RNA sequence: UUUUUUUUUUUUUUUU
RNA sequence: UAUAUAAUAGAAUAAGAUAAG
């Protein structure tokens, strides 16, 4: 299909929308990738809108910073800085979020300065899009965030935002770790002033964001709990697990809401997937509520479906089961045998959590232990002293005694010896570690350990 | 599975090996399982390869635009002021010391580049490679690219491919060379012995000592030093032949054929791609991984996994 | 057509009005919210721009900065508003950000002793009317005559001087135009005097005149674009019936707290017309007007 | 051709030392004669491009480099000329920064940092400019869409100072370039227009075109200059080009020229030679004639006949204006309308959200479009495009699809969800959605609740007839919220304070509830 | 529902 | 008696969960 570059960017944006919020059809992604592979804007002149759309659609579909189209778009964004108005700013920022080159950093910083300068002349759409775009880049421009929060408060004092805008705003301001109680109070007031215009689908994400941001005020949680209790009947498994997680994050011991939520969850036990079960178990671990019938139902369902268990799901499930105490025999075997197959997907801390959960329950399988131990050499660099201690104790309980695996863990322990030997807890854990490995395996850590510091 | 954020639902995995098949880039897509019959090589080509140990395919395997795309990707791989993303995904690169040199070589590129990933699954070369290995399964082992300097590109001395592939048990391999540029005796065309693939009943000549501080003459003349008298008698009748390749021309090479590459004395860089295909029932020799940061095999375990994907399966 | 309003600073709202009448801050912000909603719902303003709060109560009077005469955005002199220079620059920044004019015409800032006040300028069919009085001396009138008065055929743009007493509000408060040839005034001495003067100045044109309750602030978006809505204060219901009988659409608006603070509905908004700068002899897209396919 | 083959081979292998001028000569002979298979051979062109990329392009003009790049792009090789750096301290001359700007403009690769750098090295040496150099740099800065107005104002003042040393073309180009600059002052514009009208008796048609473009850009604040040029050009009206007559029409529409005596003369002169207009000029003439209220019985027929020969291959952005002109005018345009609908059916794939919405809106009340096959295709395309529609384009598309009788509850439900995501601000942005839903007459109760919660605040600014329509829509949809009907009855009470049976049944029913 | 905003800041004593 | 010139523009449009200090 031969088309102009603008006529290609339009269909590219449409394809991105259809693949994003209308089911992830692989054929659409493949067609878009093939179309964008041969697309170039070297000669033709385009608006900033078309170039921004092309860059965003290319970056969304997996194109890294080494491609020709991405390089041309970034060059255009670097040269013609004054043509990237507020309308086409969030698109460029969102596109550059994933890219971590030098040009991407420069473009992001320039757009941040532009947004912080013009933060008082925007509208609801522009402010919402700008804050949502700057949420994804991980930038830490606190002055810009303060300016945008002030503009949000002034613009919402006159009832401008609505349900979708409030959800996006809360998610963006919670992901950036901006604990402004006044801003979230204004967002909550605008939500409650939207009577019956905040549906369940627009109510659950708001509660999740308000839980994640970590607000000190406990009076706000009560209204969310009551409104959720009113809306329980109209929910699938996704939102049930979502509010389990959210009200675990709040940390307030509610009774009627938890009972009705458990009733609805056991009602929909035939629709739960691996991620929902893991989220529910993790939420119950965080809140401390012990519900053994629900745990039995979730364990049975997790036994029913095991292929869907991702590394995060496996880690959360085993950690919750080990902490609670309840544990199955064949479910653990299936989970360990599956994690052996996908041991190359565990993260820096998920691997430690899974290994320590399996070690703490006295469940040792050779295949899983070998896979996790061999994998525990590309992740020792990204480990805190507590996580390193947990992984070392798991290895000691696993009886690995392999220098190629042990020496990076001991290098990490030595490089973090102060936070390793001064942990308020874990003294008995380190004692057992050193009892297993003996004094001659690693001299310097022994010398430090017989000095208590 | 887990939950993927909305703006990350189209991203490709960090390791491109995680993609089960081939992306839609370059050629459209792999044909149906019963539509692979139009890429069969002629029996005369098979006989010529079995007699000489090498053969060039009758037609170029890539259209010109695909060649420009591949050349651009090779150029971006050798970037120095801004290092390529997914650089740590390669088995080895010439920029590990961040300095570089006249010759740029990159191995394991198919895990860190579009297009290059699709080049592995090309039916035109995979079907021919399968036909070479007695019409059997083919598994990609690894690929590399060479890019020579503008005017001081060095010449690779005489070499046998299997001299380094000692971990694979049987002699079941094939090499496909794709010329992204136009090559010549003064620009980097490959010069190889017309019959060295059947010397010593399949044995390997000892490694050749070369001085990297002199001209091409001694580099190309070490062949006499490394051979014996009888091999000299065979060589005298049929001298080594330099094959000139145009854009998209593919050259099938036996793993035991002695070949070298002339240096670059043109006015710009020259790029070439090597892809090494095994066959089925190819086994390991020793414990441990064959390539850096790969799956660890047993003593005589058959070679398989995600690092060595199956690219063509008859029947 | 873009309307610019400024959000009221909650903390610095005065406890009592200029005369001594007490006001409610919460009721004030509620009425401002309702005013913003009913200004958005006007169905004629393309976009309503909200300005950030300023630590002053008189900064709510955003209409004391500019007068739109013909196709020129004339700037009022800085004579008694020396504390509102930065406010005016910020408002001009807001106007620039919305695609409006880069700057204003300084035809009045350079004329000596030219003391003029907005609101005294009221639009009318092919002309304006200015109010001679305490806040607008004769030098402003003669400068306006020089700049805008045209007495040619098929190009006449005539400006009228309407003398008013020394205890009258700005002419735009109690005198205005609306709809297709509709006039609105208060039923007091000022309204009758202004109506009679304009009748003398334009005798051969017959006009519909509507009388309203004194002290009833109204707002009609009169201009080239035909409109029917007329914002009117909620408290008075006789004026609503009078406006409805004339064939216009009245919209009640709660405006008690501003009345206690002395700010009118006319002085709280700054209507402006922005036309796209066509390049290369092209014409932009207008708005859908009229009924399509009258004869099918 | 052994020698030719050897030359081609040596060029392919990159063994020939090529200069930029030699590559330019080869490109010229390949693009002009092409007796040999130069352009058809890919390898030779790739080698030539490799030689050109590594060459030194400072020894060629920007036009030559642009021609080389165009020749390379004509065959498939993505080529782009090198960017020239800012001259060093010794080479800072008025004739070199202008060269930098000219190359930046010609090669179509503009860097704003370079523009700022060459605008800060021009101010100290601005006293060394020739009178023509100022008129050149003004147009070069205008064509780069620079936002620096102070520099252009200083340049314009200097150009005014050297008035007697400049030709008519330079003055006209300076005037139009000044008019294109957004932030320039108005006193300078008035002085420039006075200068133009003083030296206005020497104008060629190109200068007329430039002056008309400047006036159209400036707007109705400069009526006197347009009146002067209209009075002067009345002698040349019969012997005049068509494009400048179209520009006269556009300026007449823009300025709202009340002197309707010369408008008839110019319009008749335009309609006499309207046969020699392209797509854009004909469309602009149509719009200008409609906005001046000039479409008569006969000239509309001639202009429509002229459009017929162009309607087959019209751009997607030139279909809605002609449809609007046909809709407003009461004359006969069935054949042109059918051709335009066929072209829109052809172009439905590439139509954007706004153009599709406008096309649907114009054909909302058109009787022949009811049975035309565009309804289903446009409905499906609008459902696909619903993610990209704006607050107003969505309303236009929904209104057009509801008026055409297109029935698909899924599309209207998705439009309702999209509108709830956007939010509503006018009754005209919410009514099409309501009638679209009422076409099927079914929606989930949550949709009804949200629609009523949107409607209720808006009921205080609706006329009685619009209240009747809203009540009809709400009764059809099946709402039961009491506050909505309370607000509607409260608004109705003001217009009709009497509960007498005089008002129709629906009104009594509404006030009862 | 009433808490807050508008500088050219340049003065940290290590041998890393 | 010389090997060579290259400039016309149009579009207003909002998706939404990272095991934190």
């Amino acid at each position: 299909s031969h088309l102009s570059a603008r006529n290609i960017a339009t269909e590219a944006l449409q394809m991105k929308k259809l693949h994003q919020e209308r089911g992830g059809n692989p054929m659409l992604a493949q067609q878009a990738r093939r179309v964008l592979f041969a697309t170039s804007i070297a000669g033709q002149n385009l608006d900033a809108r078309s170039v921004a759309l092309l860059l965003n659609t290319a970056v969304y579909f997996g194109m890294e910073s080494d491609a020709k189209l991405v390089r041309e778009c970034i060059d255009y964004c670097l040269k013609n800085d004054k043509l990237i108005t507020v309308d086409v700013l969030p698109i460029v920022v969102t596109a550059c979020a994933t890219l971590k080159s030098r040009d991407a950093r420069e473009v992001i910083e320039m757009q941040a300065q532009k947004a912080a300068r013009n933060a008082k002349f925007l509208d609801a759409k522009d402010v919402t899009n700008i804050i949502s775009a700057f949420s994804k880049t991980g930038i830490n421009h606190e002055k810009l965030f303060a300016f945008l929060s002030r503009r949000v408060q002034t613009l919402a004092r006159v009832g401008e935002f609505e349900a979708a805008h409030l959800v996006i705003l809360a998610n963006a301001f919670s992901r950036l770790r901006y604990r402004d109680k006044f801003l979230f109070g204004a967002i909550a007031r605008r939500a409650m002033s939207l009577r019956e215009r905040v549906t369940v689908n627009e109510l659950v994400p708001l509660i999740v964001a308000f839980s994640k941001i970590g607000l000190k005020d406990p009076k706000l949680s009560k209204r969310f709990a009551t409104k959720a209790m009113e809306y329980v009947d109209q929910m699938n498994a996704e939102q049930v697990a979502s509010m389990f997680m959210a009200f675990a994050y709040f940390g307030i011991r509610y009774d009627q809401l938890f009972g009705v939520l458990t009733n609805r969850a056991v009602e929909l036990i035939d629709e739960f997937n691996a991620q929902y079960i893991s989220t529910t178990l993790n939420a119950f671990q965080r809140i401390g509520i012990n519900n053994p019938e629900l745990f039995d139902n979730l364990a049975e369902r997790a036994l029913a479906v095991v292929q869907d268990h991702d590394a995060r799901d496996i880690s959360k499930t085993v950690t919750a089961l080990a902490h609670f105490g309840l544990k199955d025999e064949e479910l653990f075997k299936r989970l360990a045998s599956h994690a052996a197959s996908i041991a190359d997907q565990f993260d820096a801390m998920g691997l430690v959590n899974t290994a320590h959960a399996f070690a703490r329950t006295n469940f040792l399988q050779q295949d899983m232990a070998v896979a996790l131990s061999e994998r525990s050499v590309y992740v020792c660099r990204l480990l805190d002293a507590g996580e390193t201690r947990r992984l070392l104790w798991a290895l000691a309980k696993f009886q690995v005694r392999d220098p190629k695996i042990l020496t990076p863990v001991f290098n990490r322990c030595l490089a973090l010896h102060y936070d390793f030997f001064a942990d308020p807890t874990g003294s008995e854990e380190i004692e057992e570690i050193f009892d297993f490995y003996g004094p001659n395996f690693c001299p310097p850590l022994y010398q430090l350990y017989i000095s208590r510091g | 599975k887990s939950y993927v954020l909305k703006f990350l639902r189209g991203q490709l995995p960090e390791d491109l090996k995680d993609v089960n098949g081939a992306l839609g880039c370059l050629y459209g897509t792999l044909p149906d399982v019963d539509e692979f019959g139009q890429f069969v090589i002629s029996p005369d080509v098979v006989n010529s390869f079995h007699q000489f140990g090498y053969v060039k395919m009758p037609i170029p395997v890539l259209d010109h635009q695909q060649i420009d795309k591949l050349a651009d990707e090779v150029n971006e791989l050798a970037n120095n002021v801004e290092h390529h993303p997914k650089t740590e995904r390669l088995y080895a690169t010439s920029l590990a010391d961040l300095t570089g040199g006249p010759l740029f070589f990159c191995q394991g590129q198919w895990r860190a580049a579009w297009g290059m990933h699709d080049l592995i699954y090309l039916p035109t070369i995979t079907v021919a490679a399968s036909q070479i290995l007695n019409n059997s399964l083919v598994r990609l082992w690894y690929d590399e690219v060479f890019m020579k300097a503008a005017r001081t590109g060095p010449c690779v001395p005489w070499q046998q491919n299997y001299a380094r592939w000692q971990h694979t048990k049987p002699v079941n391999h094939v090499t496909v060379m794709i010329a992204l540029d136009t090559m010549n005796k003064d620009r980097g065309a490959p010069c190889l012995v017309p019959g060295s693939h059947r010397w010593r009943e399949g044995g390997l000549l000892p490694p050749v000592s070369y001085d990297p501080t002199k001209d091409e003459a001694h580099q190309l003349n070490t062949i006499w030093e490394i051979i014996n008298e009888e091999e000299g008698e065979m060589l005298m009748d049929t001298p080594p032949v330099t094959v000139d390749l145009r854009r998209g021309e593919a050259l099938l090479i036996h793993p035991l054929t002695l070949f070298a590459t002339h240096g670059n004395r043109s006015l710009d860089a020259v790029r070439c791609c090597f892809i090494h295909y095994m066959g089925e029932k190819t086994y390991a020799v020793q414990n441990g991984p064959l390539l850096p940061h790969t799956t660890k095999f047993q003593a005589d375990a058959m070679i398989q996994g995600p690092f060595y994907p199956v690219v063509f399966d008859p029947a | 057509l873009h309307a610019f309003v400024r959000s009221p600073h909650y903390r610095t709202i005065p406890s009592a009005g200029p005369n001594g009448i007490v006001v409610n801050r919460d009721m004030l912000v509620h009425q401002f919210r309702d005013f913003y909603k009913t200004l958005q719902h006007c169905s004629l303003v393309d976009k309503v721009h909200l300005m950030s709060e300023r630590p002053s109560v008189e900064a709510l009077r955003v209409a004391d900065q500019m007068v739109s005469i013909g196709a020129t955005f004339l700037e009022m002199p800085l004579t008694g508003m020396e504390h509102r220079a930065t406010e005016f620059m910020e408002s001009m920044r807001y106007v620039r950000g919305a695609g409006g004019p880069s700057t204003l015409a300084s035809y009045l800032q350079d004329t000596e002793n030219c003391r003029c006040n907005s609101g005294d300028v009221v639009c009318l069919p092919n002309g304006i009317a200015v109010g001679h009085g305490p806040r607008t001396n004769a030098v402003a009138h003669t400068t306006l005559k020089q700049l805008f008065e045209v007495k040619d055929d098929q190009f006449s743009f005539d400006v009228f001087t309407l003398e008013q007493e020394g205890d009258a509000p700005p002419l735009g408060d109690y005198f205005g135009f609306a709809g297709s040839n509709v006039l609105l005034t208060w039923k007091d001495e000022h309204g009758l005097l202004a109506v009679d003067q304009y009748q003398q100045k334009q005798p051969h044109t017959e006009m519909n005149v509507v009388y309203l309750e004194p002290g009833c602030h109204f707002l009609s978006f009169y201009g080239v674009d035909h409109t029917i809505d007329v914002l009117v204060q909620k408290g008075y219901e006789r004026s609503m019936d009078s406006i409805a009988a004339a064939g216009l659409n009245p919209i009640p608006v709660q405006w008690s707290e501003m009345d206690k603070l002395g700010i009118s509905m006319r002085a709280a908004v700054l209507p402006l017309k922005f036309f796209k700068a066509n390049v290369g002899g092209m014409l932009s897209r207008n708005k859908s007007r009229g009924a399509r396919w009258q004869t099918h | 051709p052994s020698a030719l083959h050897l030359i081609f081979e040596r060029c392919k292998l990159n063994l020939v030392e090529f200069t930029a001028q030699d590559v330019y000569q080869i490109c010229t002979t390949a693009y002009n004669m092409d007796t040999l298979g130069m352009l058809q051979d890919p390898d030779f062109m790739r080698g030539l491009h490799d030689a050109f990329r590594r060459s030194d392009q400072t020894v060629i003009s920007p036009f030559q480099a642009n021609l080389i790049a165009d020749t390379f792009r004509k065959v498939g090789i993505n080529s782009m000329p090198k960017e020239v750096s800012v001259p060093e301290e010794d080479a800072i001359s008025p004739e070199s920064l202008i060269l930098v700007l000219r190359n930046m403009n010609i090669t179509k690769q503009r860097d704003e940092r370079k523009i700022n750098e060459v605008l800060k090295l021009m101010f100290p040496i601005l006293d060394e400019f020739s009178p023509t150099q100022l008129s050149l740099t003004v147009t070069e800065l205008a064509r780069l869409k620079s936002t620096n107005a102070d520099f252009v104002g200083k340049l314009a003042k200097r150009i005014m100072e050297y008035n007697d040393d400049l030709s008519a073309l330079d003055i006209s180009s300076a005037a139009v370039s000044l008019a294109y600059c957004p932030g320039i002052s108005h006193n300078i514009l008035y002085r420039m227009m006075q200068i133009v009208e003083e030296r206005m008796g020497e104008f060629q048609p190109e200068d007329y075109i430039n002056v008309l473009h400047a006036l159209n850009t400036l707007g109705p604040k400069f009526v006197n200059t347009f009146r002067k040029i209209v009075e002067c050009g009345l002698q040349h009206v019969e012997n005049m080009d068509a494009v400048t007559l179209t520009n006269y029409m556009v300026c007449f529409s823009t300025m709202d020229y009340k002197q309707r005596e010369h408008i008839d003369i110019y319009a008749d002169a335009l309609v006499e030679v309207a046969t020699d207009l392209s797509e854009k000029d004909l469309v602009m003439a149509f719009i200008a004639l409609q906005r001046l209220r000039l479409l008569s019985d006969t000239m509309f027929g001639t202009m429509a006949s002229c459009v017929i020969r162009y309607a087959a291959k019209m751009d997607p952005r030139n279909i809605a204006p002609i449809m609007d002109i046909c809709s407003t005018v009461p004359h006969a345009s069935d054949h042109l309308m059918k051709v335009l609908m066929d072209r829109a059916v052809e172009c439905t794939r590439i139509l954007t959200a706004n153009q599709l919405g406008d096309i649907l809106d114009i054909l909302g009340l058109y009787p022949p479009a009811r049975e035309h096959p565009l309804v289903q295709l446009f409905g499906k395309q609008a459902r696909l495009r619903l993610d990209l529609m704006g607050p107003d384009a969505l309303a236009n598309a929904t209104r057009g699809l509801a008026n055409l009788g297109y029935a698909d509850p899924e599309y209207y439900a998705q439009a309702a969800e999209t509108g709830f995501r956007y939010g509503f601000k006018d009754w005209t942005l919410l009514e099409p959605m309501l009638m679209g839903l009422s076409i099927t007459g079914q929606c989930p109760p949550t949709m009804v609740r949200v629609l009523g919660s949107h409607i209720a605040p808006m009921a205080r600014s609706m006329s009685l007839m619009e209240i009747e329509r809203a009540n009809r829509y709400l009764r059809r949809l099946g709402c039961e919220d009491d506050f909505v009907y309370k607000a509607m009855a409260s608004r109705v009470l003001q217009f009709v304070k009497e509960v007498t049976p005089e008002m129709p049944e629906d009104l009594q029913v509404l006030l009862q509830r």
